[PDB]
């Protein structure tokens, strides 16, 4: 009768041990699952807000330079870029090439936060330009970061709504050009030649991507960006490969996958060709310069010896190589696994809802302009705010109904103000952070809970089989 | 980037 | 040989019972997991839509009051707030203080839905002002709620798209001010002094939060708000602590966590200081009045006895106490666990996508204005629609190409209409509700499924151990 | 003593087999769970972008027709739709009825992509009108689809940002009407009578729903639509009932649930009444025509015999039947289970974030207009771009500061350009696709892992019970 | 859809 | 809230 006993015991043992092997195999493939939960009690970290002027250059500083005699380089540069033939003519008829081939003048022409940010107010407390760290970005020359993680440790929202949040009255400084001057529309550029502010609401301590990640905002409108905070926490080894590292770039940035991809693209570009792209994050590696830098362009323009014929092609080898490598990188994602890099173990993103409204009312424009002057403008009678304030002040102090002229003055003041000024509120709609946490699909505690009951008896029965077998 |  | 039997049985029993204890412990910690599924067949409940005018006061009613002699209080109030010095001078140079210190006049100055809502159309059926319940909100004086859960039980969308949804042609009634009058820009206010409509798309039967949860919409644009419905269902005891209760406030509201937090903030403010804030939801508790109410401000302005020097400071103790408590509450979330309150067991939220377009075309402006008059305006020749309609009607009935004047008339009509009028569509993009349901991570049925197989045999083997042990 | 043995064995067997039955029952209900994970390496499929002009007709072609003598039908149609009384007077005072009752003239009046799309640029490479497939939609007459899945197989984004994405400079061709002509505002229409472009960003190869799924975009603004790709993969039988089929409509479309619902609504409408709706997708079934087609309207207008009194009612039975069936379908979702149809096993959706900015700067308007002419306009001196370009060219070539007139010319050019022109960027913000995959809640491998350990021993003990029982 |  |  023991034959049936042995056969059924063997069959049961094989079944149980195959089941246990299947379980330990399921654990061996370290699967993960993303669990989303709304945490309404965890403190919300206010993001980092990078504001850029969509128009990089300022026509006011340009006009000032022509009225003086320090614009010669620019006057040379234009005279150079528009006399010789260049490949990618659209690139060096643009402003990025102007930045690359002469950087100091580009800085001297770019916008300043003083002139740009006219009023700032965070968490019901006044903030100044001292809360914004400046940085540079080609085609978005000057970009200023509030809550950049450098001046102060970090900023937190304990309150929702646009009242408890960043509020920026910004003048885009859209100034009328020189009397006989018009800019060149770079048609290979999908983002520039627009009036407004490019805002990047990104994770605190992470480098901004004004081109890729920014959203633009128009003048003459109060635009409110309500944010919902998403916290994506990942698993390190062995379940995943995220690390709590920090990107290098120019300055230590909190790690984000896209920013690291941009940095490794810049490094690959630096390796393949001996130049660097102003589209990608800066790296400041000696002696690497910008791609599309004609080193002797001043000498070429200065036709000291007549080997440079009119409308002659200029090589620009580095620019072509950069274009080739950028095309290969943009049309193929295989590089993403070479420079590797990893997702941040903890990442913070934001769902932004942008809603705009007509701002400011013609009723409040005079009271606005009064304070904007009283705080920021002691000079420059030839300014929009001043011409607008003259109209509004003669309306409010004539010394019934608005006359046609009175109406014309009010309308001209409103057009000036709303062509130049915009309010931008950035706030948390709710303090409930939506957390996507990566969890082990088959935890080790789960393995123990699913094997121990079998294993405790079946190791003993294996010992029984041993004793019955060879003794 | 700008003509006359 | 039985010694090995006893030892292996004891080891197996300890392993199995430790495994069972681990399982029952896992059940003892009543974990929950949020499961998201797209339900394409459940009926979608159309939200509650609260429209507010971003400009609380109406300059038309103000001008009418000055032309009459019932504005004296206002004429006194201004004369008071601008002669004496007050702390938080920005607060009582604002309109909220005007509301608080004299409410009836603020109501008489605020906007009316008749004048505000010019055409309404829901589910391809005409709707009037009778479908909107009025309510009051400081700095957003009059706020009108469609589908507020009071007039009718609830409203449902069985069809998507902007055709089967709310459509509101709203005139913001942006009227030119008095000939020599300008408003005061309250720079401690990040949302006002803007032209448009503040729209709150909130869960049906839940109190609106025009400041915190609203999104603003500009005049002269048809803005379409497409909604995707999210249904978050939570677990009651013992897994969670949500309840299907209802907030009290002024009127019974469907419970939402943020609204309850605002109500308990208002109650804490009522307890700590003996006043109430117009920023927070109203409570109407006798004999509590608004913070920032100067009870004898009429007597102070009426300088019957000269103890009130020019530009003298006025105490406003209650306003300072309210500011202190509000600052402490806004900069610290620890209060959230005192007033407790709970998330609604079932909550409805909406992902809104707002897209605007230039409205109305100059082609259709005359045909629009004709009906807006024919339905709503028998009076007020000194009105924008009337002056605009005169221009358009003389264009369409001169009695080729537009002349410069004809062009000027068309442009002036278009500017008037698009400064005052806006279309707002609010609709469901899709009827697939995204439901986040909280489910027991380790259900009791799961506990039984994971213990019973062991337990059935191992209670019997425990009985065996008993019999072998003491008998 | 064996009695206790038998009783405890029976109890354990019943417990274990009830547990196994509970598990196999849990498997029998083929539950599914949606698991969301962010895949950062899978290639992202660029969507299909359908641009429509919010104004269906073009006033320029209308004026050209009146200047010629081929507008007679239109001149008849208007003369007919106004002379006689019709039910739903708003419908046949609209443009959809004009399309339905005379289609060829509606096509001849509608917008052409040449005139509409002025500059296109995808993935940093120039694209022309040859990349857009035309299609027709009542009230959105001409709708042009980029990446429609017909001209080329499919398009992929390997790069983020607005630079590597679709960029469309579109002229809405908003032309001033005839000198004494005004359009009729159809107040039963919540989407028309607006200036802009209706953009549908939909799954590649899926029919566009410009009304239900489109979002509108205003002229004079560069609007950037950043897309986040969501991939929802479902389970076929037996867990679900999705299929990888293709809708028929006019042309083979990739299956989407909403589009199939619209098609089955159109089929139900074709069955119930013998006509077809221009609101729903076209089907082209002989000999079914459009609902609201008055077959002899030309004969009715031609009052050859005086049985048609002035202002007499015209029956329009088919239009009323279509309205009845559409109302019943829109107010009741029970039809959704009749025509059945299924969700696509694999579906692609997009979270779009639309941000607009003032475009183009007055600095770059001349350089823009120069190229727009040099590429697209050899004729039509009576055009906005030409009048605007005249102003800008006399500003830039006068042959200091702008004079009042110079300022007036600049402003008039800017108003023309920004009334007619708009830039639209559509791009992927990130290449990380959020994938919601439906997974078996209780997989068969899980059933085996949860039963085998018990089953291996307990079938053997069942054999033991057999042997002990009847032998 | 358009009057005079 | 409004001056002259
Ligand atoms: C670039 O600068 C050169 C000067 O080096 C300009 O050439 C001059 O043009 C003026 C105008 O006719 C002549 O009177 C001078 O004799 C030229 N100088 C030369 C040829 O050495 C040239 O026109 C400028 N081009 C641009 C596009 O600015
Ligand atoms: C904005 O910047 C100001 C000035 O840098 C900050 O004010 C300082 O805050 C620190 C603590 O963070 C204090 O120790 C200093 O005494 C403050 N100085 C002044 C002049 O106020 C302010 O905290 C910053 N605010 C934000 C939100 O970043
Ligand atoms: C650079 O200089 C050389 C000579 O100085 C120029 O060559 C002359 O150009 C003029 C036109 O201004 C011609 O009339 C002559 O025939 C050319 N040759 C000589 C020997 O004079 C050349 O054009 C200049 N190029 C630029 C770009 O300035
Ligand atoms: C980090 O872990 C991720 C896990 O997703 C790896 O991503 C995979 O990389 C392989 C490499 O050939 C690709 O084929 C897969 O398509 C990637 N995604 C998967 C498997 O979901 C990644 O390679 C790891 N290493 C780094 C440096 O990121
Ligand atoms: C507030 O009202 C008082 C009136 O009680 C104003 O004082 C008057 O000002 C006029 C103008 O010069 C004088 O002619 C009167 O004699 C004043 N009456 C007094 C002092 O009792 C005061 O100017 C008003 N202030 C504001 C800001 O409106
Ligand atoms: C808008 O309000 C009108 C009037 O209050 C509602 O019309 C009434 O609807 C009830 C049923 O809900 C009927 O019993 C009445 O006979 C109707 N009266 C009139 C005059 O129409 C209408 O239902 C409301 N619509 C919405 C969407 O709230
Ligand atoms: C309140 O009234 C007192 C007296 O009626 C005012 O005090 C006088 O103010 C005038 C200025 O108008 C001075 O010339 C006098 O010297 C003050 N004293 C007296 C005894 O007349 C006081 O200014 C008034 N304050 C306000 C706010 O109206
Ligand atoms: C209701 O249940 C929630 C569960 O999340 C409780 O929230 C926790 O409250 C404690 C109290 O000190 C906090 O420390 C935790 O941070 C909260 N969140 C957790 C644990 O995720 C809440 O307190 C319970 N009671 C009420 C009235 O809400
Ligand atoms: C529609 O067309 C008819 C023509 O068939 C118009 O009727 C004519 O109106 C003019 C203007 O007074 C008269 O001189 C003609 O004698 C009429 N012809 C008739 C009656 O056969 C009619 O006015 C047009 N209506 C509209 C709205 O366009
Ligand atoms: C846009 O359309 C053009 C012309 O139809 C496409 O260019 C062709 O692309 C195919 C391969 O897709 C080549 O075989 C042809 O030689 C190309 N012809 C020309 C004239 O360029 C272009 O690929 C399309 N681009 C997109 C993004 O759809
Ligand atoms: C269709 O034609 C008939 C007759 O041709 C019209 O009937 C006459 O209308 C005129 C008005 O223009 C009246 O004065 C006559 O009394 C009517 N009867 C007769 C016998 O002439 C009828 O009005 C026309 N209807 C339309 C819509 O054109
Ligand atoms: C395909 O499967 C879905 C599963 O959700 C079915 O949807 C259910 O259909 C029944 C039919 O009466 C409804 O009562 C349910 O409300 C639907 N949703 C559920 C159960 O979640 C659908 O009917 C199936 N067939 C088709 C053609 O879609
Ligand atoms: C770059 O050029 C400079 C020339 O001054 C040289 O000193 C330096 O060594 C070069 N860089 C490297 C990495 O050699
Ligand atoms: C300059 O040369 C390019 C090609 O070499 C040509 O297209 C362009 O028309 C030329 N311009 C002038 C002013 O000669
Ligand atoms: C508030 O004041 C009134 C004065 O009329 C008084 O009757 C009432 O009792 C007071 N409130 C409370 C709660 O005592
Ligand atoms: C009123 O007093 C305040 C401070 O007490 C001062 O700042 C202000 O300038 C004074 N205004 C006038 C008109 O005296
Ligand atoms: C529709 O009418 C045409 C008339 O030419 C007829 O030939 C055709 O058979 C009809 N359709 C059907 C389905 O019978
Ligand atoms: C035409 O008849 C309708 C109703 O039959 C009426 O409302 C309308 O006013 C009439 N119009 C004219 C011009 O007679």
């Amino acid at each position: 009768r023991k034959v049936i006993w042995a056969l059924m015991v063997i069959i049961g043992f094989t079944a149980a041990t195959l089941q246990l092997s299947l379980l330990v195999r399921k654990y061996l493939q370290f699967q993960v699952v993303e669990l989303s939960e709304i945490k309404d009690s965890m403190p919300v970290e206010y993001p980092s807000v990078t504001i850029c002027n969509i128009e990089p250059i300022s026509l006011r500083k340009i006009r000032k330079a022509y009225n003086k005699n320090e614009s010669q380089n620019l006057k040379d540069w234009l005279n150079f870029t528009q006399t010789f033939h260049f490949k990618d003519m659209s690139f060096m008829n643009s402003i990025r090439a102007f930045y690359e081939n002469l950087g100091s003048d580009a800085k001297k022409i770019s916008h300043d936060l003083r002139d740009l940010l006219i009023h700032c107010r965070f968490n019901r407390e006044e903030c100044t330009t001292e809360n914004f760290t400046s940085s540079f970005d080609g085609n978005y020359f000057n970009c200023f970061t509030f809550n950049g993680g450098q001046l102060r440790d970090q900023l937190q929202m304990h309150a929702t709504g646009p009242e408890n949040g960043l509020s920026l009255i910004i003048s885009i400084e859209k100034d009328e050009p020189l009397p006989g001057t018009y800019g060149v529309y770079n048609f290979e550029n999908n983002i520039l030649h627009s009036a407004g502010v490019r805002v990047v609401v990104h994770a605190p301590g992470s480098m901004p991507s004004p081109v890729d990640h920014g959203f633009d905002i128009p003048p003459g409108y109060s635009s409110s960006v309500g944010l919902k905070a998403l916290l994506h926490t990942r698993l390190s080894e062995p379940y995943g490969n995220c690390t709590e590292d920090s990107l290098e770039g120019i300055q230590t940035y909190r790690n984000t996958f896209f920013a690291c991809l941009q940095l490794c693209k810049q490094r690959r570009l630096i390796r393949e060709c001996k130049c660097k792209s102003s589209a990608l994050p800066d790296l400041s590696v000696e002696n690497i310069t910008f791609c599309g830098v004609i080193p002797d362009w001043k000498d070429i323009r200065r036709n000291v010896t007549g080997e440079y014929k009119m409308n002659q092609t200029i090589p620009t080898i580095s620019l072509a190589c950069e274009a080739r490598v950028q095309k290969q990188l943009n049309n193929d994602r295989s590089y993403e696994t070479e420079c590797g890099c990893y997702q941040p173990c903890s990442e913070t993103s934001y769902l932004k809802s942008v809603s705009l409204s007509y701002w400011p009312l013609e009723f409040y424009q005079l009271s606005a302009l009064e304070r904007f002057f009283s705080q920021k403008n002691p000079t420059d009678q030839q300014h929009f705010m001043k011409i607008a304030q003259d109209f509004l002040s003669r309306l409010a102090h004539p010394q019934t109904s608005y006359s046609l002229s009175e109406k014309e003055m009010a309308k001209e003041a409103s057009d000036l103000i709303r062509q130049n000024l915009l309010r931008l509120n950035i706030y948390l709609e709710d303090l409930s952070v939506v957390e996507y946490r990566q969890l082990p699909a088959y935890g080790l505690a789960d393995l123990f809970a699913d094997i121990g009951g079998t294993l405790g008896l079946w190791m003993g029965i294996s010992v029984l089989t041993i004793m019955e077998l060879m003794e | 980037f700008m003509r006359f």
